[PDB]
């Protein structure tokens, strides 16, 4: 059930 | 209370023969998903998730975490440059998920840590990323201008919750089960002191209260808990000790409050 | 940098000759790189399953290691932990009657 947007992990 | 939890770690030093990126999913404390940088695939960890999902689901989840791996790969480079560091042992940690409380209302979290210390946290209400440290300010402006807040609010409030409700239904047999612990209490004498130990072996669910009683009355003086620690078979263990005066073995009892017991259980050495 | 908090415990109340599982749970440590070994009388135990790396709400790392075993009387069962915060390796003994 992961979010499609893995860019939300950007630091 | 129901919880869905995704936790992931990008490491500089795993180290020898171990994966540098490990991502795992949790439903109500129970591990159901695993991804690592070596395997490059998202795999089931319980029987209740594998039976209720096709390979079309898992390939889709694999594509997401593979992206998340590469983002956190670069994050290790970025934050070392941010802190002016070379090589060494460093970690990026992410904690993401949603809660369905007993109230019927929803909580949502998406927060990161660099070297085991709070770096950033997403505020669902204000739609902003909070920077816990001065070095996390450049992350804040980069993240907010990226416009992730719009979609992430919708995920944590709706999509995450929908999946969690579905997961609770998929693994109801395992998650809703009740396992009664086998309880023992042991006495040992060190230097001029009697230490008593109580152990609850193999209980489910996780919530438990374990108290000491001396002559019927509850004692917390010189009492210590080792918390709730897991077994390999998805059950739990807890270890509580109390320091006492020598000879006082028969005075003490171990009170166990657990869902599997209709009335609290008292146990003696 | 945080030292590991280690507990050794069986799955069932122990008795000599009965089938059981020996668990070693290290918790509250940083960094995540760790060596955890289940041991019997100076010999590493066969068929040790290493559970996935996790961490608590305070970001601190934790790992479970478990192995199926039939406890023999007069044997010393122990868990050997090696971490960067530790100068010498630490041996945490398991007491069947504690």
């Amino acid at each position: 059930g992961r979010a499609e947007e893995y860019g939300a992990d950007t630091l | 209370l129901h919880t869905l939890r995704y936790i992931r770690t990008a490491m500089t030093d795993p180290g020898p023969g171990l994966p540098w990126f490990v991502d795992v999913g949790y439903v109500d404390g129970e591990l159901f998903m695993h991804y690592n940088s070596t395997a490059r695939r998202a795999v089931p960890r319980t029987e209740w998730i594998a039976a209720n999902t096709d390979q079309q689901y898992w390939d889709r989840e694999t594509q997401i975490v593979q992206g998340s791996e590469q983002i956190n790969r670069e994050n290790l480079d970025i934050l070392r440059r941010r802190y002016n560091q070379t090589g060494g042992s460093h970690t990026v940690q992410w904690m993401s998920g949603c809660d369905i409380l007993e109230d019927g209302t929803i909580r949502g979290y998406h927060q990161a840590a660099y070297d085991g210390r709070d770096f950033v946290a997403f505020d669902k209400g204000t739609m902003t990323l909070t920077a816990a440290v001065p070095e996390a300010v450049p992350t804040k402006r980069k993240w907010e201008e990226g416009g992730y807040a719009e979609g992430l609010k919708q995920y944590l409030e709706e999509t995450c919750v929908e999946w969690l409700r579905r997961y609770v239904e998929y693994g109801k047999a395992e998650l809703g089960r009740r396992e009664r612990p086998e309880v023992r209490v042991w006495g040992k004498e060190a230097d001029g002191i009697l230490t008593l130990s109580c152990r609850a072996h193999g209980f489910y669910p996780r919530p438990i209260v374990v108290s000491w009683l001396k002559d019927g009355a509850v004692r917390g003086q010189d009492a210590q808990s080792g918390g709730i620690v897991p077994n390999g078979d998805g059950t739990y263990h807890t270890w509580v000790t109390i320091d006492a005066q020598p000879g006082d073995g028969d005075k003490y009892q171990c009170r166990v409050e657990h869902a599997s017991l209709p009335q609290p259980g008292l146990y003696s050495w | 940098d945080l030292t590991p908090k280690v507990q050794v415990y069986s799955r069932f109340p122990a008795s000599a000759g009965t089938k059981n599982v020996l668990n070693c749970f290290a918790a509250g440590f940083h960094p995540p790189k760790i060596s955890i070994t289940l041991m019997k009388d100076g010999v590493p135990m066969e068929g040790a399953q290493y559970s996935d790396m996790s961490f608590n709400d305070d970001w601190t790392f934790q790992r479970l290691v478990h192995a199926d075993f039939t406890p023999s009387s007069g044997s010393t069962y122990a868990c050997k932990v090696e971490h960067e915060t530790l100068k010498e390796p630490q041996v945490y003994k398991w007491d069947p009657e504690f």
